[PDB]
């Protein structure tokens, strides 16, 4: 925290929140596409699920 | 295999005719590197 925390946060840190399934042992994943949670695909950008 | 990759090898001499021989030889290991990623496809390349 008394280096990696900021007052307003320190955004520059993420993670997955989001996923098909869970990822294999030692197996990462570089991915910044849009997730479907919606039996709906989803295209472009943004949308509803 | 999951997170290793490796290679191993021979080479030998035979007089055939136009197919792979039909004896018995092994390979030993040649390289091992970290590299880590889905591999699911390949290609040889040769010169002219
Ligand atoms: C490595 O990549 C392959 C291909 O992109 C992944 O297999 C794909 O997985 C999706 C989701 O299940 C399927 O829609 C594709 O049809 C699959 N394609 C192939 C060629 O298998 C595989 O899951 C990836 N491996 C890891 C560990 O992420």
């Amino acid at each position: 925290n008394n280096l990696d925390s900021k007052v307003g946060g320190n955004y520059n840190y993420r993670y997955r929140l989001f996923r098909k399934s869970n990822l294999k042992p030692f197996e990462r994943d570089i991915s910044t596409e849009i997730y479907q949670a919606g039996s709906k695909p989803c295209n472009g950008v943004e949308g509803f699920n | 295999i999951d997170g290793y990759f490796k290679i191993y090898s021979k080479h030998t001499p035979i007089n055939l005719v136009r197919d792979l021989p039909q004896g018995f030889s092994a390979l030993e290991p040649l390289v091992d590197l970290p590299i880590g990623i889905n591999i699911t496809r390949f290609q040889t390349l040769l010169a002219l």
